[PDB]
């Protein structure tokens, strides 16, 4: 395998659009399953959003090539075009044109095998009134959840990011919506079906207080990008690799976040009606596996949501269905 | 799209009111099918003035003026002559005084077909009866003899007003209407 | 003209602004305060506007079925299933069918039909249209719901709509009737 100069991420040598393209037939002829799907809004004129931040930390030379999740964009084709020239070194990534809305493009990529649907607009943001400004991303999550598979709809994953934070009340039902919440206290914030810069402003005063502690974010949530690999970026030449010494190999060895489930192998005995505070301590003697909080299903009987626990107290009752996010290195 | 919006914050709030809403573009009518709470069955509707315009007017490429028929059948208004109004717009303008009503046929016309049901309302009650909702259920257009009004039959007519056409739900037994005055048809059948 | 006929071929033009109406026929005696409906060349179905149609908000709460019995007619017979097989976006999907479906073929038209000659053309030389009604209605289950009638009687070609007139209303040679019709 190859990888860029710093050995953070896997590579390939650049190559033109397409062959990375896909028309419906060559898209639903692959064997796409467990994959991403960037559902992409764009006017082939609008501002790049950089794709190559969603794209990098998927493709963390942490992980073995096998277990890389393919990745279809689906969206514009004069708008990837653009983007592509910072896209083109990345494995395992392919282009399917035209909107995602249409259901026979989401049919094409499978949508109901993926691990996660991603929906985003590069879009302006700042178009008509503050209502019509994510009329894509409502719009397409609700036709995703209104589908059928039956040849399972709402049973899909699907993260939007949102350019009006009042907006994420339209993406689900029973929420019982409030103006006057908060974003982050709202269910689909909660369950982490959305997103928006609204919750990140706060990285101002926290870059301030504790330097070192943005450096741990960013560790992670970049996959492990570096000043190296910044400088390297902004020398102009792309993004340069290829094969890579065992010196530089070493950095495959590293820390990432995982999420675990309690309903079978060894840590399932705490799933069994034990505490969070009894979990901690196992995993992280016998596999060195350092537990940070709990997705847990928000109802208990019919529908599939989870929802976030940061940090548990010791004493926390686990349930067999819960879900564990963990630091580990292997 | 600030109307397909409205229809989405509307069933976010509850899923189940009925929702009737005036749609400009034929296309634009697919994202409002696709909303997961959307439901004809309950009667929830997108009036689009594009589909209709056009199938309107394809309809007088078909039969020349049946657009005008039609689109007059469709809104409630009355007629009121004028002196100085011409003997052919006074036609036209009785003819516009008449729009689109539903009934439930009363239990004289249980099983007699539907060609004697519409010679019945016509002849007798003064009514134009169109088309019969036959039990779920289906709209039947001019359907031929082989089909009976059932027991409570809904019908479509054509009338000057609904009240007029009460005659249909109120008709006697053939004893209590052979005078045919039809003022004279009312509630007391039995 | 077309001499090698010019107003004796038939127009329906879609009007932006109701109001420009009056431009569209001479001798109409135009006035800018009546409403689209009365004026002539709405009578006699050279011209459409969207002004017409928004009761179709009123129609469609008062009785839901109702609009469905014109959409069933305006469309040519489009359903449910054809809007969400459009929906889908994989465009308007046909082939070859099976007979259980070709069924669908035997449904009611509009159609519309001359008094001048064929078996009806009796009622047409001085008859009424209650005796038209029944007549077609035994004889061929055709449903007869309007008229179309010329303007003036003598030399213009233009005709207008009389939507269900009484039964001793008489009728013309040069009549023609709008009929719900079955084949
Ligand atoms: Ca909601
Ligand atoms: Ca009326
Ligand atoms: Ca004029």
């Amino acid at each position: 395998r190859k990888f860029d100069s710093t050995g953070m991420f896997h590579w390939c040598p650049d190559r033109p659009l397409n062959d990375c393209l896909q028309d419906r037939s060559q898209a639903s002829a692959s064997g796409l399953r467990n994959h991403v799907v960037v559902c992409l809004f764009a006017d082939a004129a609008s501002p790049l959003i950089g794709l190559r931040n969603l794209v990098m930390p998927l493709r963390a030379s942490n992980f073995h090539y096998h277990e890389l999740k393919p990745t279809i964009i689906v969206g514009n084709l004069d708008y990837l075009h653009r983007e592509w020239k910072t896209l083109q070194n990345f494995p395992k990534l392919s282009i399917l044109p035209g909107s995602p809305l249409n259901r026979a493009n989401l049919r094409a990529v499978n949508i109901n095998l993926c691990d996660m649907c991603v929906i985003v607009s590069a879009k302006d943001r700042n178009m008509e009134d503050p209502n019509l400004v994510d009329k894509e991303a409502i719009l397409c999550s609700l036709n995703i959840k209104a589908m059928t598979f039956d040849d399972a709809g709402a049973n899909v994953p699907l993260i939007t990011e949102l350019a009006n934070d009042s907006n994420v009340q339209f993406l689900d039902q029973d929420d019982d919506d409030d103006p006057d919440t908060e974003l982050y206290m709202t269910q689909p914030f909660a369950c982490g079906t959305a997103f928006a810069v609204s919750v990140l402003d706060s990285l101002m005063s926290t870059s301030y207080f504790n330097d070192n502690a943005l450096t741990l974010i960013r560790t992670l949530i970049t996959g492990g990008a570096t000043p190296e690999l910044e400088q390297i970026l902004a020398e102009g030449a792309g993004m340069r690799g290829g094969y890579c010494s065992p010196a530089v190999l070493a950095n495959r060895d590293r820390c990432r976040v995982a999420q675990i489930s309690l309903f079978d192998g060894p840590l399932a005995q705490f799933g069994q009606g034990g505490h969070y505070g009894e979990l901690f301590v196992y995993a992280l003697r016998h596999f060195g596996i350092l537990c940070i909080g709990l997705y847990r299903f928000r109802d208990t009987n019919p529908s599939s949501k989870r929802y976030v626990i940061t940090n548990p107290p010791e004493d926390f009752p686990l349930l067999p269905t819960d879900q564990v996010y963990v630091l580990t290195y292997k | 799209a600030a109307n397909i919006m409205r229809v989405i914050s509307i069933k976010n709030y509850h899923s189940d009111i009925k929702v009737i809403v005036q749609l400009l573009q034929y296309h634009n009518k697919a994202y409002l099918l696709n909303i997961p709470s959307w439901d004809w069955k309950r009667g929830d509707d997108a009036v689009c003035v594009a589909e209709l315009k056009l199938g309107f007017i394809a309809q007088s490429c078909l039969a020349p003026g049946f657009s005008t028929l039609m689109a007059n059948l469709f809104t409630m208004r009355s007629y009121k002559p004028t002196p100085e109004m011409s003997q052919w717009q006074t036609d036209y303008m009785r003819g516009t005084g008449m729009e689109m009503y539903t009934e439930y046929l009363s239990s004289a016309f249980n099983a007699l077909t539907f060609p004697e049901a519409a010679e019945l309302c016509f002849s007798k009650l003064k009514l134009l009866l169109l088309a019969i909702e036959v039990r779920e259920s289906t709209l039947a257009i001019n359907p031929g003899p082989k089909v009976k009004i059932e027991n409570a039959t809904q019908g479509f007519f054509i009338a000057e007003s609904a009240e007029e056409v009460k005659r249909a739900f109120y008709y006697c037994k053939n004893c209590h209407a052979n005078v045919s005055d039809v003022r004279q048809i009312k509630k007391c059948k039995c």
